């Protein structure tokens, strides 16, 4: 190990000799009487001109750029956990091996969550086998979970809506076209009610439809579906105040 | 007020909720014509708020359905699934970052959880090298590993000629001797034969 | 246009004292980041 | 243990002499920000 | 030491007599004949392993101290701060004589200097993926092909592909880049009335 | 009057040495053999530079060798003459969302190699094809699935009259199940020219570049708009004139007034610069998926479209009503409606009639009132020269 | 008339304000100008 | 105005011509003719120096050029003088001297 280790460090020592009087800038320069180290040649000889290819500094090339810091910490991270363990990198996140390193990715800001609404829709994409309209489909009409349906149509007409009229006053305006426009339809402008949601506010319930609707509105029977407050205010989103 | 057409005004209608019966339900495509229809009627302003807010809508309808569909059995929480996923997904569209600052945060933050083992199973081995040795003080952020990595190759940037460690005894009394405001070539000449 | 040239002027006024005002914080601003000096630092370290 | 305190005292007055001369830098940067402030406004009174 | 503390404070006639001390571009008079070199410390003209084992701590005089060509750079960055500074308190004076020898200290600091390196650089990446660059077999080939270059491995003049795609590449250094920036516009201002 | 003499002459194969001599003195083509020589000899700089020349130097080093979305490719031995080989790319549809990149590089004549990189890789199609313009598949090999983020490379033969003539390559994922064939399409397009003729040309491009201040791939789309194989004239020079006039007259962008000066909308992009096309249409993504300039009929009167993508695209982009979209393709033809293609020869010209509304602080209402009452009143805008 | 003698008064009062900031400008930029003085210069070296 | 543009424009028309006709081989660029003829062509018009001091920058350029042997030959025996020891504090400006 103590061997291995003045290798290496003798290597980068050898390294920083010869690219340390390689430099472009020292070229030029008055009476710096420095000499290349004799070795440059074998430098460029086995990397194929390494030496005699300096970058500009701020580049995606760089030694000392954020892709040399990623793929230094991928390379240094991609070791914590076992391959077929379910918390490594790559089967957590295959988008991050696979990234490539450009000057695209480094400088064009996106913004934040776009990342995450990809991946998380790339992910729903990959397990459900569709593509982003049928991804969009069955969100729009799924009904097992909280916080859920959502229709995307519907949102952005809702938000278009009270984008251009803020609280309704060309309803207050012309009612006699406020006539033909139905309170509950209003109310799912003013409110985000899905066409889904609304199929599910108004159904009735009997005790003959109870577990078929109890199965369409959760899923699984056996009412001890919950068993606590903690995961029912989990499921539904609430404090505990407002549970 | 809309900025549509009347027939546009009449599609939206059509959309009813409640309405007349024998007219059939809207259907999704039907919406989407809707939508596209007030949408094209904004503004650049207008048109970025909502494909803001439609952002920061679809995340919390898409993560809870990941959360319920497809995930590891631990993940029960918005947080849970940042902490697995290792990207913020509450984090509001105002914020803006670049994919190489993404992929750095999340190896960073992969890396502080699996230093502290609140995973399943780090493999200790691995905990102890060089590079994980000296990650609290220099790894554990692009600008400190940058400022070592420089240090490594152009060390001409880093002396200064007052301070060394390892001067001497000699060389900490003649700064002490040459630290005035004011400094004549007789008082640094004395200084030097001193 | 008399009334709108004195309104120049004294936007040219407003200028002039911004300027000043810049000048002052980003003096304080280049003071307050170095706490201590070098010399300060030695006369500390000379202390103990 | 004596001349080191004493050394301490000489670059403790240098850096005090350093800080009174940078106060008289912001003070003169002020004054000279203030007459051209009222240069200015003898400009605008002029075109008053 | 000495020329660093008359750097700061301003003693410049005398600051630059103690760089002429240790380096002078023009040679030096000895005996009322001039010399053949240009660094009066013989271990700056022939570099002198001061320190083996510099990597064991994060130190740049230690790096320095393994070769010192570091130390002759940091001192030709001293000078080129010498004459920047001649210039700007020059210019500073705003007289139309004190900008001639603004503009002295400048082209003087310029033709230090000589070209910026402008068409050398690549401008030219193979870009790979992280799983690409992070190869770790790719990288123990480097680091033995940096073995097979020290006993120097007899060159097997076998012409295989470049395994050594994804290496990064070598950067120049930050502070004579803003040399170079700092000169070009300071020349650029004083050219106009700026 | 001399730089105008320089510019406005023409270069034959005839004249070449001739002219060599009259706009460089030496002959023998190689006479900068470096980028520094020629920016020292013009001025420019690196970046200037790179808008017109992008060598085959440095190639093993890359997979992307097009800077600016253009290629010169000069070969050897073409009986010494070193004939030069300008392909230009074109970004047409469906390339930012499929691909990272996607270059033609020539070999050999008649030879020529693909590369590419598929964004994004979908495992269950398989089917990969190349077809141009959907004329016939140039290659195709079934059972292959671009993985993501790498360069392929696929030879393509291609015959010297399909590439001078601007040509659509067409990469597909096709699956065999009979469900959606992605499609992923680039125009590129080649220009070949003598060493002299090629260097002349190069002079006095720069030149103009240098006179007016005007962006290269600007005075290729006004040369283009105009004629072919880049000829430089005096019509070249005043729709030059007029592009600056209006950019001045008006507050609009360069783009706004290549539009007012019967050019289209560009599509070239840049990684500084998006495309004004994507600009205009694509920026803020209506429906997750883009616009895309196909030849799919649409009528535009206010009720029997029934094809909500493309006219919500088209309405937030020209920012306009379905029936303000429909007398403003009214107006275009001359008070009909003919038929609406929705391609890009049509979207300028549709482009034009809003632009000059707006340009002069008009609705589209009040222009149609002021030209009913012009002495242009059913005049066929679709129909006009650059004069009229 | 009276009105425009109003703005003359005025204007002398600007002018007498800018000759006081004038005069502490000038005297700011003297200190300034001279860091230490000959018994400070001397101080200093007799600490040392 | 126009005479200042004028200038101004025939100074970066007549020094290229001047390093393409009638130069030593070595000039290649403006700065390059700056070197060599000791006088600035890149100086915008709003700026004022009389004839002595413009000779007396001139030969202050070519003495600092020829210290650091940036020259062709520089004569070494020269090099040497009292006056030439004296450069660096005394003799490069006027005022010092």
């Amino acid at each position: 190990y103590q061997q291995a280790h003045q290798e290496s460090k003798q290597n980068k020592l050898e390294e920083l000799r010869i690219l340390s009087r390689a430099n472009p800038q020292l070229a030029n320069i008055t009476n710096l009487n420095i000499t290349p180290s004799t070795l440059n040649n074998s430098y460029n000889s086995w990397f194929y001109g390494r030496a005699h290819r300096f970058v500009k500094p701020g580049s995606i090339a760089s030694i000392f750029s954020p892709a040399a810091y990623l793929t230094e910490l991928y390379r240094e991270a991609k070791d914590f956990h076992p391959d077929n363990s379910q918390y490594h990198l790559n089967k957590r996140r295959p988008d991050i091996a696979s990234l490539a390193l450009t000057q695209n990715n480094m400088d064009e800001e996106i913004s934040t969550l776009s990342l995450s609404n990809e991946l998380l829709l790339h992910n729903i994409q990959t397990l459900e086998k569709t593509d982003y309209n049928g991804v969009m489909k069955m969100l729009s009409t799924y009904r097992q979970t909280g916080m859920t349906p959502y229709h995307l149509p519907y949102e952005s007409a809702r938000q278009a809506i009270l984008l251009q009229d803020k609280n309704l006053t060309a309803f207050s305006r012309n009612t006699d076209v406020a006539e033909l426009m139905d309170p509950t339809s209003l109310l799912a402008i003013k409110t985000d009610i899905s066409p889904e949601l609304y199929q599910i506010l108004v159904e009735e319930i009997t005790p003959e439809n109870s577990t078929e609707l109890m199965k369409k509105n959760f899923g699984t029977d056996d009412v001890l579906i919950f068993k606590s407050y903690a995961s029912l205010a989990r499921y539904y989103d609430l404090s505990y105040d407002e549970l | 007020t809309l900025g549509i057409t009347p027939d546009g005004v009449a599609a939206l209608i059509k959309l009813k909720y409640v309405g007349e019966p024998e007219t059939p339900m809207p259907t999704f495509d039907d919406w989407q014509a809707a939508s596209t229809l007030l949408q094209a009627g904004l503004n650049s302003q207008q048109s970025d708020q909502l494909q803001a807010w439609l952002d920061e809508a679809t995340t919390t309808a898409a993560s809870a359905y990941y959360i319920k569909n497809g995930a590891p059995q631990q993940i029960k929480s918005r947080d849970e699934l940042y902490s697995y996923l290792l990207i913020d997904n509450q984090v509001s569209a105002q914020v803006k970052t670049t994919r190489v600052a993404e992929a750095i945060a999340s190896i960073q933050l992969y890396v502080n959880r699996a230093l502290n083992n609140v995973e399943g199973k780090v493999s200790k081995p691995v905990k102890t090298r060089q590079f994980f040795c000296d990650w609290e003080t220099y790894n554990r952020r692009y600008s400190t590993w940058a400022g070592v990595s420089e240090l490594a190759y152009y060390p001409e940037n880093y002396i200064d000629p007052t301070i060394r460690i390892g001067q001497t005894g000699m060389m900490n009394n003649l700064l002490q001797q040459l630290s005035q405001s004011q400094l004549n070539i007789d008082t640094v000449e004395d200084s030097f034969k001193n | 246009d008399k009334v709108m040239a004195e309104i120049d002027a004294d936007k040219l006024a407003l200028q002039e004292s911004r300027h000043g005002a810049q000048s002052r914080f980003d003096s304080f601003n280049t003071l307050y980041d170095e706490d201590v000096n070098a010399g300060e630092k030695q006369a500390m370290d000379l202390y103990l | 243990a004596s001349a080191t305190r004493i050394a301490a005292d000489k670059i403790s007055q240098s850096e005090i002499y350093r800080r009174r001369r940078q106060e008289w830098e912001i003070q003169r940067n002020n004054a000279e920000a203030e007459i051209k402030q009222i240069d200015a406004q003898l400009a605008t009174l002029a075109v008053r | 030491m000495v020329f660093q503390r008359l750097l700061q404070e301003q003693n410049f006639t005398e600051s630059t007599r103690w760089l002429r001390y240790i380096w002078n571009p023009a040679g030096y008079s000895v005996q009322g004949e001039m010399q053949d070199y240009y660094w009066n410390v013989r271990p700056l003209e022939e570099d002198t392993s001061w320190n083996a084992n510099p990597l064991d701590s994060v130190d740049p005089d230690a790096v320095a101290q393994h070769d010192p060509m570091h130390y002759k750079v940091a001192t030709f960055m001293k000078m080129l701060d010498l004459l920047i500074t001649r210039g700007d308190s020059a210019y500073r004076q705003l007289e139309r004589d004190t900008l001639n020898e603004a503009k002295m200290w400048y082209v003087q600091a310029l033709t230090l200097l000589g070209d910026e390196p402008y068409f050398s650089l690549d401008n030219d990446w193979s870009e790979p993926r992280l799983e690409e660059a992070a190869s770790q077999t790719m990288r123990h080939h480097y680091q033995h092909k940096m073995l097979q270059l020290r006993q120097r491995a007899a060159l097997p003049t076998k012409r295989t592909a470049n395994s050594l795609t994804a290496l990064f590449l070598p950067q120049i250094n930050k502070k004579l880049q803003g040399y170079w920036q700092t000169l070009t516009q300071r020349l650029y201002n004083l050219r106009h009335n700026l | 009057p001399e730089l105008y003499q320089i510019l406005v002459e023409e270069i034959t194969p005839e004249n070449s040495t001739e002219l060599m001599k009259k706009n460089f003195g030496t002959d023998d083509v190689l006479i900068f053999k470096s980028y520094a020589s020629l920016a020292r000899y013009y001025d420019l700089s690196y970046d200037e530079l790179s808008l017109f020349v992008n060598l085959s130097f440095g190639k093993k080093n890359t997979n992307q060798q097009y800077k600016n979305e253009q290629l010169i490719t000069l070969v050897n031995d073409g009986n010494d003459t070193a004939t030069a080989r300008l392909i230009k790319r074109t970004r047409k549809d469906f390339y930012d969302s499929h691909l990272n990149y996607a270059e033609l590089i020539p070999i050999k004549e008649n030879e020529y190699k693909y590369n590419f990189s598929v964004k994004k890789t979908e495992p269950d199609h398989l089917d990969f094809r190349l077809q141009n313009g959907d004329k016939e598949y140039i290659y195709q090999d079934k059972n292959f699935v671009p993985i993501a983020n790498t360069h392929y490379s696929i030879p393509i033969k291609l015959t010297t009259e399909q590439i001078t003539n601007g040509i659509t390559l067409r990469l597909w994922r096709v699956k065999p199940n009979p469900s959606d064939a992605i499609n992923a399409n680039a125009h590129f397009k080649m220009m070949e020219f003598p060493g002299d003729i090629f260097l002349l040309k190069l002079n006095k491009a720069i030149r103009l570049y240098k006179a007016t201040g005007i962006s290269p791939e600007d005075i290729w789309q006004v040369i283009e708009s105009i004629y072919d194989d880049l000829t430089i004239d005096s019509n070249v020079l005043g729709k030059l004139f007029y592009v600056q006039y209006y950019m001045q007259h008006y507050n609009i962008s360069v783009s706004d007034a290549l539009v007012l000066c019967h050019s289209d909308i560009s599509q070239y992009s840049t990684k500084q610069q998006p495309s004004h096309f994507t600009m205009l249409f694509n920026t803020p993504l209506l429906n997750g998926q883009e616009f895309s300039a196909d030849n799919t009929k649409l009528d535009l009167t206010p009720g029997e479209s029934k094809n909500h993508f493309y006219l919500g695209i088209m309405k937030r982009a020209f920012r306009v009503n379905d029936t303000e979209l429909y007398t403003l393709w009214k107006l275009a033809n001359g008070g009909t409606n003919p038929e609406f293609m929705c391609s890009i020869e049509n979207l300028s010209l549709l482009y034009r009639v809003r632009l000059l509304a707006d340009i002069h602080h008009l609705t589209v209402n009040e222009l149609s009132m002021l030209l009913s009452v012009s002495p242009y009143v059913n005049t066929k805008i679709a129909l006009f020269s650059d004069t009229a």
